[PDB]
């Protein structure tokens, strides 16, 4: 019941409110030079969207997901994966750049083509880290350096 | 704020447990080496090193450190000295 | 001038103590919360290390070396040193055979140079606890070192931000 939950309900709300939030970030356009950040209004309610769907991400229930295959041999079960509530808000953020990685890289990964994908990641994080860091940044959101960064 | 160290008396107090290590250690062999137990180490012997070898390292060491900061300090006023001539 | 293996004990063992205040300097330097406003700083650590290292098999070698000739000294004596196989348990001289008509002198003599060479292996001992503890030392000091040059890295690109601007017109 608590996995039912938290797929028909954490994870189908959180899909819908994440697509409805994903919309209203895609038509802010929020890392970009063309997002109005001087619009205080339109900036507040995408922070308290955000806020929200952060919120009701922190409510998902964490499955008590059997902390099962306790071994010697070679279990080494660490599977946890840090799954945190779906935050699509920090996943949509990068939608953008996971299209241009998409369509720029399109071919296949040749292992010259991974060092392409490594500058690439290393140019657009120069752009954008702290680009998105301006804008995103919401610490009225309960949202603080380490946080945000991580 | 210049540290201020007087390695002097803590190089006095260091030496002096280190000698009350010397002769505890001293004793405790005497014990352990005349210990007419040939075939059992005395609990002297061990409890010695079970009991004071982190003191006396900690002891030595600092007397070696405050001897070698006191010995900076010598070089320092030495070469002070000498440029001052 | 024969330089008895205690006094290459005594001597390697001062030496060893230089290089422990300069590392544990090397420490607290890497303690005081220093930018550059290091890299050859770590390259002299890692200097002194092997240092520490090339001085710890002389040490454990002459110490060897001065067992075998305490043993091969007095017939009598049959002392065997047994490394413990554990950090928490010290090491072991087992003093197995000893004749009690040995001369009262040589006596004395056999009782001091066991008294420096027990004195020697225990103070090694621990000198091997403690530069295992100041190895763990630095390592977690690397730990949190990087990690408080990442939160200060983080408070001025943080304040940097801050000053920038971060909708001020409120």
């Amino acid at each position: 019941v608590t996995g039912k939950y938290n797929d028909v309900i954490i994870q189908r709300l959180a899909t819908n409110w994440s697509n409805t939030f994903d919309q209203k970030l895609l038509e802010a356009q929020w890392d970009t030079q063309k997002f109005a950040s001087t619009s205080v209004g339109l900036v507040k309610c995408l922070r308290e969207n955000s806020t929200k769907l952060y919120q009701l991400s922190l409510l998902y229930l964490p499955l008590e997901e059997e902390t099962q295959n306790g071994d010697s041999e070679r279990p080494l079960s660490r599977s946890n994966n840090n799954q945190e509530p779906v935050l699509w808000n920090f996943k949509s953020l990068a939608n953008n750049f996971n299209v241009r990685f998409t369509y720029h890289f399109h071919a296949t990964s040749s292992s010259s083509k991974i060092e392409t994908y490594f500058q690439f990641l290393n140019d657009y994080l120069a752009e954008n880290l702290y680009k998105c860091i301006n804008i995103f940044h919401d610490d009225c959101n309960g949202l603080t350096k380490p946080v945000i960064h991580e | 704020a210049e540290t201020s160290n007087d390695p002097f008396l803590s190089y006095v107090l260091s030496s002096k447990q280190l000698t009350n290590l010397n002769r505890l250690r001293r004793k405790a062999v005497t014990k352990q080496l005349g210990s007419s137990d040939d075939n059992k180490v005395s609990e002297e012997f061990l409890r010695y090193q079970h009991t004071y070898q982190r003191e006396a390292f900690e002891y030595l060491q600092t007397k070696h450190d405050a001897h070698k900061i006191m010995e900076s300090q010598y070089e320092q006023y030495q070469s002070s000295s000498k440029t001052r001539r | 001038m024969v330089v008895t293996f205690l006094q290459d004990l005594e001597v390697l063992q001062d030496a060893l103590l230089n290089n422990l205040q300069k590392l544990s300097a090397i420490s607290r330097r890497k303690e005081s919360g220093e930018s550059k406003h290091d890299e050859e700083e770590e390259i002299e650590f890692e200097d002194l290390v092997n240092i520490i290292e090339s001085k710890v098999s002389d040490f454990e070698s002459v110490l060897k070396c001065s067992i075998v000739e305490m043993t091969y000294k007095y017939p009598e004596l049959k002392l065997q040193w047994e490394k413990s196989p554990r950090y928490d348990q010290c090491d072991k001289l087992h003093i197995v055979k000893l004749d009690k008509q040995m001369n009262e002198d040589i006596y004395a003599q056999l009782v001091e140079e066991l008294d420096f060479v027990l004195q020697f292996v225990d103070w090694f001992y621990c000198y091997r606890l403690k530069v295992k503890e100041i190895l763990r030392q630095h390592h977690k000091r690397d730990l949190a070192w990087n990690d408080e040059k990442r939160d200060r890295a983080i408070k001025f690109h943080a304040v940097d931000y801050d000053k920038l601007h971060q909708g001020t017109s409120s």
